RNA sequence: UUAAUUAACUAUUCCAAAAGUUAAUAACUUAACAUGGACUAGCAAUUUCGGUU
RNA sequence: CACGCUUACAUCAGUAACUAAUAAUAUACUGAUAAUUAACAACCAAUAAACCAAAACAACACUAAAACGUUUAUUAAUUACAUUGUUAACCCAACACAGGAGUGCACCAAGGAAAGAUUAAAAGAAGUAAAAGGAACUCGGCAAACACAAACCCCGCCUGUUUACCAAAAACAUCACCUCUAGCAUUACUAGUAUUAGAGGCAAUGCCUGCCCAGUGACACCAGUUUAACGGCCGCGGUAUUCUGACCGUGCAAAGGUAGCAUAAUCACUUGUUCUCCAAAUAAGGACUUGUAUGAAUGGCCACACGAGGGUUUUACUGUC
RNA sequence: GUUUAAAAGAACCAACUCAUCUAUGUGGCAAAAUAGUGAGAAGACUUGUAGGUAGAGGUGAAAAGCCUAACGAGCCUGGU
RNA sequence: ACCAAAGCUAGCUCAACAUACUAAACAAAUACAAAAAUACACCAAAAUAAAAUAAAACAUUCACCUAACAUUAAAGUAUAGGAGAUAGAAAUUUUUAUCCUGACGC
């Protein structure tokens, strides 16, 4: 019916889903981390 | 024939070991003295480590063999929650004991007479069953955890009451999960009634013989019925370590040392956690048979002899609607043999205190048609519970 | 791994294709190690093995270039180490059996300073380099007592 | 993410388990087989297909169980029926007639007279007469039954020839084993399981069954009736 | 969307997040649930007896200050064993194998307070 | 798809390789894998849809 | 309360301007200072054995076979006070958004205010009432109504699902009935074993499903078999006075469209012809019927019940007119 | 709650879930809403939390539907 | 008369030289849901570049396309190519050390 209202924040999800953990037990989310440390990003994950 | 692990479930083996460990007089150059893994190095093999001092919390179990109570022979120990395949079959096989159905005739005229009754017992009862139902708790309708051993300790008050009619019953005392441990050994088998029940009466004084010699004798010409395709063992614990040791549920010196009534409760709110009526039945005999096993060696010793004072013990258990009564004299104490004299038992089953009862009342076609109370009642299960109390004065 | 025309034909379609070797689980004995290693060889392993005439002989005579196996370097180290060591442990029943192994691998006998180094990576030569160099420090206490030492015999021997 | 099993139990009980399903997906958690899942919950009862199997290794003679109870079993379309001899239970796949009280014999003697084959009796296919209705067929002796278990189901021995049992399966199709591969005698429970009426779309679902597609898709040269002949005798017996 | 700049503490979770604030554990858990605080794993503050103690936390204005000398490790060797092995090879009973009685500790696993591992705090 | 070129993968079959077996150079078999070259099909890949009117 | 936001919460002070879609002042702006105190919640034993017997007031039962537990034996540091969540008028929708939001209690004892101030033009939205008529309006009784009933057809058996955001259906699924593919073991199927499991068709039930393997597929590695496999089931001419053709001649096919229904949701001719319904009908229903382009599991014919499906009548009702 | 020997993929009708028809709204309260009216409402039912299936794909009671407001095949970066 | 308008700096860009190349901070905590002192393990993986484009279409082909051999010539030569578009060497030759580094760059 309405959209606009997809996200519904759950910080078990999103911890699980765009975490430290979850980016570094991979080796894609290692070079993403890389790749945000390249450009400089205060934050690198959630 | 199928084996019930799936391999994708099981422990996986270890990896094997690098093509350097088959090298003769080559030493691997493994990642050991960077303390952490590195790829191209081999993987270092460590020796079982040694915590040189022990800790209690963080130590492997030691094994069954370890222990010094462990020993070779196989005990077949019955413990409180123990099931029973032929229940009653093979209670009375493993205490050689002969089943009667009635409740032996001192309790039966005890019961039958009405001078031992409680003033008002009729609505005392009713108020019992209503209290332990429905009004002991403030929730709409109460488990049977919670009114089971309430109904039951409202019958025992109810006994209770009359103690200023008998001045007698002052000599008794209660008990709550004492340690009781009866082995002994039935046709080359160890068994070992071991465990602590609901509730114990204990009293000063002992509970007369309720078998006529007549019947102590008739018991020699019975024989126990027997079961080809089962075991008399099924069902019980098959233990390597334990003591054979009569040690009953208290110390030397106690003052009230013979057992008058046990007390089981049914109490889960599950059938498949309940126990059956044949199972119970047969877990009281076990257990009063334990009871009744522990008095005579404490009293006369651990020899096998025949009894020339017999024991008698009481037992009643309790679904929260249905009661099983059970009055067990032991007579001998020489079990391995089935030649000899057998025990007695009266066990009266299935007796409803009542039929159902109702929490809500029910409304059918906007109308009451049951109100709230207890539909059907048997005031005879009361007045065996009364009479099983009386026995003792 | 490359690619190849269809139909033989230049102008036909390019397909990638990869040619595999045909791999066999067979035991090979050594003569100097004395033990049968079940490997995965090829028809070519085994011919370069009866051209030169044995198993240690193509391990020793193949270089690291042409064996293409830390497996194989590995071997090649283990038995250049054992006949440069003269390991009593290949037959020590038997040592006339022992010496006539020794003899006929004399054409490779190296030196125990290059011997341990050959089947080596460079992440292994840097762990054994630095378990040699592994040294704990020295407590100041012995550098400061070495300094008295030496400058209370200087004063006693300039009197 | 990678899913774990749920038949990580190696001990055998009598006591109902709890099983996890899985609609089609496999290991990894894509789809392998459509139309599963959502069910009913359901618990498995491990069932025992070595029949002949004694308790300890000192008598490994012949041996006879009482029957506890024919109960429901929701993973099968048969009946289990619990059977106690000695001092452990164990579940069984209930013949036709099997009720509680009865007694099986289990035997794996072969002699020269042929046996008179009871229902719950289990012996192996040299003893059994040449005209026997049988079920729970094994393939090698000790493996188990893999063969004939669904509910009214059961095979026939044709002949026994050099030592080697000829039976026939519920598709007409001959199998050749062993005469010393265990069988248990007569017609697996259930025998109306054929004509039960699904009586709408619901039940279904309860069993576990998922809509099938709607994609329309037409015919291919697969369809027709394929009258083929019945294929080659099925032989287990490894010839040196 | 969540923010991702500010810090993640115990707060920002569910019941299930109880993240500590940096305080050292004190014991573990029993039996019945509870936990069991250890006596050893607390610390015992050492203070000592600041009656006669005739120093206050500040100092005299017109006193004068020093240069600075950061103490090291050839100071207080000349300050603590120069002279007593200086007597000792002096006098000629000089011994290199025991160095003990000059105060050089072979192991420091032996004595309570070691310096390398650094089992106290402060 | 009944368009033109035909891959990889999955099912067939065949030959070679490998393992072997019989007899005084011949014949014969392939449990799990598995390499090279062909065959028949599924799943499919690339590209295209002449112009005047 | 849970989930979520983090101080937006509380006290004092100020608001010329910044936030409130405007003021008054302030839970929504500014500054300073304070605050949420554990009993509730989070973290809070393993190793073997006895254990088939549902929850639904559970007495006892049904099928779809069903989460929730104790006891026994061996080890479980043992010694106050550990750590963490405690505010709010709040979350997701660009917003102080008429939207979306789990659970337990009650329907007020708790929450709030539709109108910034006037006048009472048109047009617009919402409501109430209306003489006489009562669908004459309109594609259609859409909407509304003091009515809230009874029937006839078409299509789907039915409950159900679908194009989030123009289509809810006659579409899909569906119980049932049919085809094919498989004789079998440790991750699906399946801890199953042909009364089983997969790939599909069509749609409950009732009467049935007629002929054809010529072509293309599939088994058979060629013949041969298969249509509840893909799919097809005929021309030309004369004949019983004057209309048709039971019949015949000739030719081709693998068989030459069987039963049934039929102007239909079925090319055009078509507003086919006829009867009922109306004062009037290209509407609806019943019949006739080559439909030379209907037709039998890409299923053909009737029937109960059902449907916010698509049409047609009878009253009742009313501003639709 | 009511009718029913019924928890019968039965019936009336609440909470709840969908969205039949109409009228407003159409840079609106709203990038799909409001009001009236509707359908289901013990089941093939709604729903909370957590996990899985990822684009030459997944999933689909086939609408070529849905896969973070544009899906005959997502979005971002690079080729550019 | 409001709105407004103008600064010359912060700094950047391209090169040369160059030590020889993941800066400083790292008291404690940091790959438990990162910054949460503290328990009997498992740890790791590789398999070609493709296409957009050009050949006025598109099927074989399409320089560079994150792989060192630089410079002067041979030479756009031999050769390779739906012998079309285009691609393209080698043999053999030349190359004198340091400072003189700043800017017809914003
Ligand atoms: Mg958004
Ligand atoms: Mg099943
Ligand atoms: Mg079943
Ligand atoms: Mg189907
Ligand atoms: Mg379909
Ligand atoms: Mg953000
Ligand atoms: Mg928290
Ligand atoms: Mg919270
Ligand atoms: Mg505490
Ligand atoms: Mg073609
Ligand atoms: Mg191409
Ligand atoms: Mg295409
Ligand atoms: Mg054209
Ligand atoms: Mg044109
Ligand atoms: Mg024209
Ligand atoms: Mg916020
Ligand atoms: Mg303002
Ligand atoms: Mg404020
Ligand atoms: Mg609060
Ligand atoms: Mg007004
Ligand atoms: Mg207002
Ligand atoms: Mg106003
Ligand atoms: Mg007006
Ligand atoms: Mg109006
Ligand atoms: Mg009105
Ligand atoms: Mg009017
Ligand atoms: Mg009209
Ligand atoms: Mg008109
Ligand atoms: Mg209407
Ligand atoms: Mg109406
Ligand atoms: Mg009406
Ligand atoms: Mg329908
Ligand atoms: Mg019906
Ligand atoms: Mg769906
Ligand atoms: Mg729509
Ligand atoms: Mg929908
Ligand atoms: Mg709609
Ligand atoms: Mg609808
Ligand atoms: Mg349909
Ligand atoms: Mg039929
Ligand atoms: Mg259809
Ligand atoms: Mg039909
Ligand atoms: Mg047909
Ligand atoms: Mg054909
Ligand atoms: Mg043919
Ligand atoms: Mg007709
Ligand atoms: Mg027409
Ligand atoms: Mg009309
Ligand atoms: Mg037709
Ligand atoms: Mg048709
Ligand atoms: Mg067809
Ligand atoms: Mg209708
Ligand atoms: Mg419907
Ligand atoms: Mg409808
Ligand atoms: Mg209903
Ligand atoms: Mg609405
Ligand atoms: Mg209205
Ligand atoms: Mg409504
Ligand atoms: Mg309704
Ligand atoms: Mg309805
Ligand atoms: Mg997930
Ligand atoms: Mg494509
Ligand atoms: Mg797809
Ligand atoms: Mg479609
Ligand atoms: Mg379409
Ligand atoms: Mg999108
Ligand atoms: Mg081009
Ligand atoms: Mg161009
Ligand atoms: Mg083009
Ligand atoms: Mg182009
Ligand atoms: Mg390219
Ligand atoms: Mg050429
Ligand atoms: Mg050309």
């Amino acid at each position: 019916k309405a959209r606009g209202n997809e996200y519904q924040p759950s910080n078990i999800k999103r911890k699980h889903k765009h975490g430290w953990v979850r980016r570094l037990r991979t080796p894609t989310g290692v070079q993403v981390i890389l790749r945000r440390m390249h450009k400089g990003r205060k934050s690198l994950s959630h | 024939a199928y084996e019930w692990g799936v391999r994708s479930t099981r422990k996986p083996e270890p990896p094997p070991l690098d093509r350097v460990y088959e090298i003769p007089g080559l030493e691997p150059i493994t990642y050991a003295g960077k303390m952490h893994f590195m790829p191209g190095l081999a993987r270092p093999v460590f020796p079982p480590w040694d915590p040189g001092w022990t800790h209690p919390k963080f130590r492997r179990l030691p094994p069954l063999h370890e222990h010094p109570l462990y020993k070779d022979q196989a005990c077949y120990v019955f413990h409180q929650r123990c099931r029973l395949l032929e229940g009653v079959k093979q209670a009375l096989w493993l205490t050689k004991t002969q089943l009667i159905e009635g409740l032996p005739e001192k309790v039966l005229r005890l019961a039958d007479d009405p001078r031992n009754h409680i003033e008002n017992q009729d609505e005392r009862v009713l108020n019992a069953i209503s209290h332990a139902r429905l009004w002991h708790s403030t929730e709409d309708i109460p488990k049977r955890e919670t009114y089971c051993p309430v109904i039951v300790d409202s019958l025992i008050q109810l006994c209770k009451s009359q103690i200023l009619k008998h001045p007698s019953l002052a000599r008794r005392i209660c008990a709550q999960n004492n340690t009781l441990s009866a082995t002994w050994n039935r046709e080359s088998i160890l068994l070992q009634v071991h465990g602590s029940s609901g509730a114990r009466l204990n009293a000063k004084d002992p509970l007369p013989p309720v078998a006529s010699q007549e019947e102590v004798e008739a018991t020699k010409n019975h024989v126990l019925e027997t079961f080809y395709p089962i075991s008399p063992t099924m069902g019980l614990q098959e233990c390597n370590v334990y003591d054979v040791n009569d040690d009953t549920g208290f110390q030397e010196g106690y003052p009230y040392p013979c057992p008058h009534t046990l007390y089981f409760l049914e109490s889960a709110n599950l059938r498949p956690r309940r126990f059956q009526p044949d199972q119970l039945r047969a877990k009281m005999i076990l257990f009063a048979f334990g009871s009744a096993l522990a008095q005579a060696r404490l009293l006369y010793g651990n020899d096998s002899k025949v009894l020339e004072q017999p024991v008698v013990v009481q037992s009643v258990g309790t679904d929260g609607r249905l009661f099983q009564f059970l009055v067990l004299q032991l007579n001998t104490t020489d079990l391995a043999s089935d030649e000899g004299v057998k025990n007695l038992a009266w066990v009266d089953s299935d007796q409803l205190l009542y039929q159902h009862f109702w929490c809500l009342p029910v409304i059918k076609k906007k109308v009451v048609v049951e109100p709230v109370g207890p539909i059907g009642f048997q005031p005879e299960t009361f007045r065996k519970f009364l009479a099983l109390y009386l026995h003792g004065a | 791994l490359g690619h190849r025309y269809v139909n033989n034909d230049k102008l036909s379609k390019r397909v990638r294709k990869v040619w595999k070797p045909q791999l066999f689980q067979r035991e090979l004995y050594s003569e100097i190690l004395d033990k049968r290693f079940t490997v995965t060889v090829t028809m070519r392993t085994l011919d370069l093995i009866d051209q030169a005439c044995g198993f240690d002989f193509y391990i020793l005579k193949t270089p690291k270039e042409d064996l293409c196996s830390k497996f194989g370097m590995d071997l090649k180290r283990g038995m250049l180490l054992r006949l440069a060591r003269q390991d009593p442990q290949l037959h020590p029943d038997d040592p006339a059996r022992r010496a006539a192994i020794y003899d006929r691998y004399k054409a490779f006998v190296i030196p125990e300073a290059e011997a341990e180094w050959v089947g080596l990576t460079l992440d292994e030569a840097v762990e054994k380099q630095r378990l040699l160099e592994e040294k704990d420090p020295i407590p100041l206490f012995k550098i400061f007592v070495e300094e008295l030492l030496g400058q209370l015999q200087q004063q006693a021997l300039s009197e | 993410a990678t899913s774990v099993s749920w038949k990580s139990r190696t001990k055998y009980t009598v006591m109902p388990v709890k099983m996890r399903k899985s609609g089609g997906r496999n290991h990894t958690g894509q789809i392998q087989v459509h139309g599963i899942g959502g069910g009913h919950k359901q618990r498995y009862r491990m069932i025992d297909f070595l029949r002949f199997r004694p308790e300890h290794e000192s008598k490994p003679g012949p041996f006879e169980e009482k029957v506890i109870a024919v109960r429901y079993d929701p993973c099968r379309s048969a009946d289990i029926a619990l059977v106690a001899g000695g001092n452990r239970k164990r579940w069984i796949i209930a013949t036709e007639n099997m009720k509680a009280g009865d007694t099986v014999l289990n035997s794996d003697h072969i002699g020269r007279m042929a046996v008179a084959a009871r229902e719950g009796d289990a012996h192996p296919l040299g003893a059994l007469p040449v005209g026997t209705l049988i079920n729970n067929v094994e393939s090698e002796p000790g493996r188990g039954a893999q063969y004939i278990r669904a509910a009214g189901t059961c095979g026939v021995l044709l002949r026994k020839v050099n030592g080697t049992a000829i039976i026939q399966l519920p598709s007409k199709r001959q199998m050749q084993v062993l005469e010393t591969c265990i069988a248990t005698v007569g017609r697996v429970s259930n025998v109306d399981h054929n004509k039960r009426v699904i009586g709408k779309a619901g039940r279904n679902r309860w069993l576990g069954k998922r809509p099938n597609s709607g994609l329309w898709q037409r015919k291919g040269g697969w369809a027709g009736r394929k009258i083929r002949p019945l294929p080659p005798m099925k032989s287990y017996v490894k010839l040196p | 969307g969540a923010d991702r700049m500010s810090k993640w503490t115990s707060k920002r979770g569910p019941r299930t997040f109880c993240k500590g604030r940096g305080a050292k554990g004190t014991g573990f858990h029993g039996r019945d649930g509870k936990f069991v605080q250890i006596k050893e794993m607390i610390p015992e503050l050492v203070v000592p007896e600041l009656a006669g103690f005739k120093l206050k936390p500040y100092v005299n204005y017109r006193a004068p200050e020093g240069t600075d000398t950061p103490l090291t490790a050839k100071q207080l060797f000349l300050e603590t064993a120069a002279p007593a092995i200086e007597k000792d090879f002096k006098a000629g009973t000089f011994d290199p194998e025991h160095l003990e009685k000059y105060g050089f500790e072979p192991t420091q696993e032996g004595k309570l307070f070691q310096l390398y591992p650094k089992n106290f705090p402060r």
